[PDB]
Order: structure tokens, then sequence, then C-alpha cells
């Protein structure tokens, strides 16, 4: 049977977001390119380069008008007329509008596409924006983490493939499956804090004790994600807060990449 | 002539005792017997009905899920509940896959070690192991590479001298009868079910919670929480994770198990003609699909005197004609009740006496079917569904038929199946067929959830007075199983299990009349009556779970 088409489009990447799909296990990356879509541009896996590959972005383009879902990784630089990223002799942004014309569906997977990431931070030296920015008339699905676990894009994928439609989204187009409620509300060291339990300094006695973060650093009061619970990998019990180390909000904007390490976090 | 005794028997679930009066170089007599008894039926008395599948799936962690699904069944049943559509695909995938894990690991784990000698498999060729099964398997495992790693795990165990559950085997008996080549092929085989059987329970732990002993259930329907948008429930992400797992199953249940099923039949054509147990046989429908509690995907019967041509279909679980012919006896049981006995005035009051070949002499109780001994399990299975006609049964027969006549030049007719063989052969058919339950209940929930159903969870109401009765049935692994519970004034007044294991092991019966295990092992023949192997082979046909018989 035919399979629904995909185009796959990176601006300031650093590539984090297309490596999370070769962890996933439902499906692995072999079953998603040969089984569940027909991937019709993805610049990291192509055979074909260079004018061959530009040629075959057209054709596709054109054959699956109204019907693919496209993605962007990274953020787009707007500072001097956009060529702070350029592709076949062409500002991104430019790729990135034609491209977004015909699709069914536009995903922005990762912190730097859903609202500017790291990229964007600190004095921000190319004017890097979000995809929602470039695309103001377009309903952008938000997919933010640095980078995501990737069934949090997949589930997404899936639910428009199969019922017709995008998943459930918050204020921030965020799919709710996956970000609808802060980490700190769905945490399993929350009795600790609740105690006055804390871990002071990694390696003390309350650290090796398996306790609370929060005067580590911890952004889980301020962050929404499902990191607590569907966690990382698929081998349970990996997420960051369970080996050791404070969440630091990559997630959300003004948390991750603005906020120090050790910095504590707003409590409701 | 002499008297053996073998205790324990191994590579069962629980203890066992058979004993066989040997005559001629043949068994003439045997006396099966369940060595241990815990009173789980007393254990659940007095309690809350909604209580009952919690303490009563402990009855046993091989046949996991199976005594759980029949006690809500059972509930249900008295209280007049229609269980939820979406809680039926959910039981159904969960029932599925635990008996896939199950008939695995008893076809490798717990039997072929009756048929093969590991002995052996250090003198094989891997190149020529591996030519054998050219045209015959297209398994991607079969390689002379794959079967020289694992010959050279055995040639290390040997060399440490430390060969333990391995050990003080049959090895050389002349009663084993396979090639050099085919021994290494089926170690290989083993280690690799290992695999298989994992990835079927990991279905099952994605919707019980865990598995041993799932935690999903509830009279009323289940505990899962349907949300495709929710964040910490049954999500589109959790379903998508149960379908990975489901699609890994059916190439080594169809290229693996299965033709190894045909192989063991080539070699050992004889045990086709021996190990017929009963003239009878019966099984439940099984995997409701409908609103109220029916509409089964796999059909149900009663064959009596091996005619499948005049069998009784059996279409729902409220049947009057089954309810009504069940009886159990403990004439020749440890038990003080001796008469036939309906399950729901049953009692189980404990009368232990010692041995005696004519008195009583097990733990288990005797069932009849209006007064007459039935064989339940895989062979009774699939000979219903070949009397209902059931045209993926028959399909599934023929293709292990196929490999038997490549390999033999010989065809295989049902009159052959009533034998220790066609037990084995009707328990890998099930296994087969179970594949395509999977698929059809993941896409039926997928669409139904698709549709706004997202209904999980009916609360049931119990009056505080009236005496209610209901009876759950399940198509267990070991085949039909009935747990039956009397609610009075509220609480549990009487709880009796039927179990399958107990229909086929129990001891002689109120008419002194054999059951399937005793009448079975008649005309055995024996070669070294120290080393009864050819006993053990008939007895594991029947895949015996001595916690499921006595509970
Ligand atoms: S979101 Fe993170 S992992 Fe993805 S492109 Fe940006 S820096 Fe890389
Ligand atoms: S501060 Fe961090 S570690 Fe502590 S309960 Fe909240 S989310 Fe968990
Ligand atoms: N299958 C299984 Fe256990 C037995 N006998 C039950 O029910
Ligand atoms: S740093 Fe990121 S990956 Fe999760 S634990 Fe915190 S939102
Ligand atoms: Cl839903
Ligand atoms: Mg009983
Ligand atoms: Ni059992």
């Amino acid at each position: 049977p035919q399979r629904p088409p995909v185009i796959w489009i990176g601006a300031q990447e650093c590539t984090g977001c297309t490596e999370s799909l070769l962890r996933a296990t439902h499906p692995t990356v072999e079953n998603l390119v040969l089984e569940t879509i027909s991937l019709e541009y993805h610049e990291v896996l192509s055979a074909a380069f260079g004018h061959q590959v530009e040629e075959n972005k057209h054709n596709a383009l054109e054959k699956y008008k109204g019907q693919y879902v496209l993605v962007v990784d990274g953020s787009i630089p707007l500072k001097d007329n956009g060529i702070y990223c350029m592709v076949a002799g062409e500002p991104i942004v430019d790729h990135i509008r034609k491209a977004a014309e015909g699709a069914a569906a536009i995903i922005a997977i990762g912190s730097c596409s859903a609202w500017g990431g790291v990229a964007a931070a600190g004095v921000n030296p190319t004017g890097a924006v979000s995809l929602q920015e470039v695309l103001p008339g377009k309903t952008v699905i938000n997919i933010p983490g640095c980078p995501p676990n990737p069934h949090n894009f997949l589930a997404t994928v899936a639910h428009i493939i199969t019922y017709g439609k995008p998943p459930k989204l918050d204020d921030k187009n965020r799919p709710t499956f996956a970000y609808g409620r802060l980490i700190h509300e769905h945490c399993e060291r929350r009795p600790h804090f609740d105690a006055g339990r804390f871990a002071k300094e990694f390696g003390d006695e309350g650290h090796r004790e398996g306790w609370c973060l929060y005067h580590l650093g911890c952004k889980g009061p301020e962050t929404y994600g499902n990191c607590s619970t569907l966690q990382f990998c698929d081998v349970g019990g990996v997420w960051p807060v369970a080996i050791g180390h404070p969440c630091y909000g990559c997630n959300e904007e003004g948390i991750g990449f603005h906020k120090g390490i050790h910095q504590l976090a707003n409590v409701e | 002539s002499q008297r053996i005794t073998i205790d324990p028997v191994t590579r069962i679930e629980g203890h066992l005792r058979i004993d066989c009066e040997i005559e001629n170089g043949v068994v003439s007599k045997a006396w099966a017997s369940g060595t241990m008894w815990r009173g789980m039926e007393e254990i659940v008395k007095n309690r809350d009905p909604r209580d009952a599948w919690m303490i009563v799936q402990r009855i046993c962690g091989v046949c996991t899920t199976t005594h759980a699904l029949s006690s809500v069944r059972a509930a249900e049943s008295a209280l007049n509940i229609d269980v939820p559509v979406n809680a039926q695909y959910i039981r159904n995938i969960i029932l599925a896959a635990h008996t896939t894990h199950d008939h695995i690991v008893h076809f490798y784990q717990l039997s072929a070690l009756d048929w093969v000698d590991i002995t052996s498999a250090l003198q094989a060729d891997p190149t020529k192991a591996s030519e054998m099964l050219k045209g015959v398997s297209t398994w991607h495992l079969n390689s002379p590479e794959e079967f020289t790693k694992v010959q050279n795990k055995i040639k290390d165990l040997v060399a440490s001298g430390q060969l333990g559950i391995f050990a003080n085997g049959y090895w050389g008996h002349p009663a084993m009868k396979l090639p050099p080549e085919v021994n290494l092929i089926a170690v290989a085989h083993y280690l690799q079910a290992l695999e298989c059987q994992r990835d079927a329970n990991r279905v099952v732990a994605l919707l019980g919670g865990k598995t041993p002993h799932i935690q999903n259930l509830a009279v009323g329907g289940v505990a899962n929480p349907i949300n495709l948008d929710g964040l910490g429930v049954l999500n589109l992400e959790r379903l998508m994770y149960i379908k990975s797992f489901i699609d890994k199953l059916s190439d080594f249940v169809e290229q693996v198990y299965k033709v190894d099923t045909a192989v063991i039949a080539a070699f050992y054509p004889e045990w086709l003609t021996r190990g017929k147990g009963a003239v009878n046989y019966l099984s439940v429908p099984e995997f409701p699909t409908d609103s109220k509690n029916g509409s089964f995907l796999f059909p149900g019967g009663y064959i009596e005197n091996a005619d499948l041509s005049s069998y009784r279909p059996i279409t729902s679980h409220s049947d009057e004609y089954l309810i009504k012919g069940i009886q159990e006896s403990a004439k020749h049981s440890w038990y003080k009740d001796e008469a036939p006995q309906a399950p729901w005035e049953g009692t189980t009051i404990p009368a232990y006496d010692g041995w005696s070949d004519d008195g009583k002499y097990s733990w288990v109780k005797s069932p009849t079917f209006y007064g007459k001994t039935v064989e339940v399990g895989p062979l009774a299975n699939m000979l219903v569904k070949l009397a209902a006609g059931r045209e993926s049964t028959q399909n599934k027969l023929n293709e292990i038929v196929a490999i038997y006549q490549k390999l033999t030049g010989n065809t295989l007719e049902v009159a052959q199946l009533h034998s220790t063989l066609g037990r084995i052969i009707g328990r890998t058919v099930h296994c087969c067929e179970l594949q395509d339950i999977l698929q059809n209940q993941y896409s039926a929930l997928i669409t139904n959830i698709g549709k706004g159903d997202h209904t999980t969870f009916v609360k049931p109401n119990i009056p505080a007075t009236g005496e209610f009765k209901g009876v759950g049935f399940l198509e267990a692994p070991k085949g039909m199983l009935s747990h039956w519970m009397v609610i009075k004034d509220g609480i549990i007044s009487n709880y009796q299990a039927v179990v399958p294991s107990t229909w086929n092991s129990g001891p002689r019966n109120f008419n002194d009349d054999v059951g399937p295990y005793e009448q079975s092992l008649v005309g055995t023949p024996v070669a070294d009556p120290n080393k009864p192997l050819e006993v053990v082979r008939t007895i594991h046909s029947f895949d015996p779970c001595m916690a499921c018989a006595v509970h």
C-alpha cells in the first residue's frame, strides 16, 4: 500500500532531534522509513546529494501537494537577511516557507524550532527565532525538549495517520499526552520534597538515598513534560533526576539555557 | 512383572507421583497422585465477591492470568453484569499472549528433553544440520554458524564437570531416536524459544501491570484508563508499544515451533499409536467480542465416543446443558464427602489417611460430565474445532501434515490424533491460531477507541440479602476451567474451582472408572523399569499442573 509522505528540513540544528529516532523502539527507525511513512527528503540519510537531492525535493513537493507532513529541527536565523544558514545558495527561511505552502501538517521538533532554544539564548548572535514566528498564518505543532523522547514525535505523527487529525494540544500547541502536566506534579521524589529530605551536594548522604534535587536547582516545578513517566530509551528507570541530576528545564522557554543549573525554581 | 514409583515427576508444575504395575515389559495399570494441598477454596470463603480474583489468581503462577479472569467472570455471572467491549478486547489480548508464552515453554523447556539427547548433539556436523532444514523452514537463525555457537556452549558446560539440571539424564536410552544433527537443531531452538516467550510476556505486562500475576482486572471490567490524549494512562504511545511486541511473535511460532512439531512426529511415528486417555472431549468457546459476554472468536463443544460428526456445539458461557452436567467425586481422593457433587453444592473437607491402591491415593478430585470421564485441553480443543468445520484449524493442521509427508512419505489421519503426539500437535495448532487472535483484537481496540468509546468499567452493586449463584468458564492453556461462586448476604458462602488438570489427572471415580492420565499409560512399553522415560513422555503430553489440579 502507499505510505504517508514526510519532508524533513534542518535549519540551525545540532542533529540531536534526528538522532533521537535512532533510540526509538515503537517504531524503530528502520520500520518508520520502510513501513510507517515515506521519508521523501532527509539530508542525514538520503542516497542522493547536491542537484539530484534538490530535484527529488521539488518533485515530492509537487507530487504530494496538500498531503505531506513538514518537520523542522533547529532555529531559523533572521539577522542580515537570512545568511546565517544557506543551502543550495539560498536562505533556509525561503526553503521552509516554500515547503510550508503545500503541507497538510507542520511540526516543530525540539526546543530550537519550538521556541528558539539554545541557539536564541544570551545575546542571540544570529537573530534566531521559532518555526511559528516564520509561519504566522499556519498552526505549528510544537514538540519541545533538547531533544524530546522520540515517541512524543512518533505518536503525534501516528495520531494524524490513524485518526486523521492531530492529538489534543495545550495553549502553546504542545500535545497534552506528553506536555499536559508539570514534571513536579508527577515526580516520584515529591514525598522527599514534602518531608524536607533534600540532597545538598552530589555524593552526600541524602543524594546517595535518592532524595529530592530541589536544592541542587531542579526545574521540575516550572517545566511541563513527561520525563518522570515516559522517561527515556525504553529500558526502565532512566531520566535525569532518577540518575541523580536536577532537571534543567530544557523543554520550557525562559528556563533551560537561561537559568543556571544551580539556580532555584519558583514553586506554585 | 513389578511395581515402580516416579516421585517427583519433574518438568511439570507442582508435586506429582505416578505408580505403574509393569507386566511382560508393558504398563498394565497406573495411579496418578497430587501430593500437595493448600485449601485455596476455603481461604477465599466469607470475603467480598470483588476480592476473590486477587486471591485465587495464586492457584497457579504458570497459568497466571487464567484463575483471575475465571473469577471475575464468575462474579459477573452471579451479579448479571455485561462487560464493556473494550474490557473484553484487553482481557482477550492478555489471555492470547499469556497462552503463547505457556505453550512455547511447555514444548521446549518442559517436554523437549524427553525426546532430545544433549550428549548426542556433540557428535553433530553443524553444516549437515543446517542443510537438513533447506526447503523445510524459512527461519533466519538455522545457519551452521548459529549451530556451531550452540554446540560450543554444550561443549563448555560438559567440560566444566558441572552439568547441574542437565545431569544424570536419559543419554543413550534405546527410546532416544534422533540423529546427532537433529539433537543439535533442537537445543538451538530451545535457547531461541526463551527470547520469543519473553516478547509474549511484554505484551501481557503492558496491559496487566506486571507478570507473573496481573493486576488490571475488576468485577465489572478492567482498571486500564483509556485516554489517547492523557499523560500517565493508556494512550496511543502505550498502544504502539504493545503492538511492537505482538508483531515479534509470529516468525518463531510459524517457522520454528510449528516445524519442530512435524519433525518430532516424523522420527517418533509409533507415538501416534499410543497414549489415548479418553473417548469423550470438552472445550468451551473463548475470546468474547460483543457487549453481552458472547460472540466468541473460537468455538466450543462436547464430543462423545470419538464421533466428530454428532458433536454438540457450545456457543454460550450460560449454556444450561454444560452447567448441569459437571460433578466431582472424592471416593479415591483425601476428602470426607464421596458422592458426586455439583460445584455450587461442593465441599472440600480434608481426610488424609495415607496411600491405598484400592482406597484414597490423591488430593485431586474426580470430575465427570453426565457421569462420564472426559479429556480437556489442546487435543479436545483441536478436535472440537475440526468437528465445527473451522477452516483456519483445518488449514493449520494440514500445514503440519504436509511437513510430516515431505519427511516420511506417509500421511496423518484424524484417528492418529487420539494419541501422545496428537495431543502435542493440538497444542502447536492452538499457539499458531492465537497469533491471528492478537492481530484481530489489537485492530478491534484501535477501531473502537476511534469511534469515541473509551469505557472500561461498570461499577457493581451486590444485594445485602438473597442467594446468587454464578459460574465463570474460560478455555485455559491446559483446557476448560470453571470457577463456581455462591453469594449469600453479600459475602462468598461457597467457592469451588474445577480446573483442567483436575479433569485429566484425577484418580479413579465414584464408579472406579479411570481418568485420562491413568488410561493413557495402559500398554506403554518400558525398556528399563529403573528409568521409565516412556511413561514420562505420555504424562508430559497432557502438560500437568498440580497447583491447578488440587488448589
Ligand atoms: S532542540 Fe536540542 S537536540 Fe534538537 S536541534 Fe536544538 S540543540 Fe539540537
Ligand atoms: S524539585 Fe525536582 S526532584 Fe524534587 S519533587 Fe520536584 S520535580 Fe522531583
Ligand atoms: N492452563 C492451566 Fe492451569 C491447569 N491445569 C488452569 O486453569
Ligand atoms: S532538562 Fe529536559 S529532558 Fe526532561 S528532565 Fe528536564 S525537561
Ligand atoms: Cl480516548
Ligand atoms: Mg476444586
Ligand atoms: Ni496451572
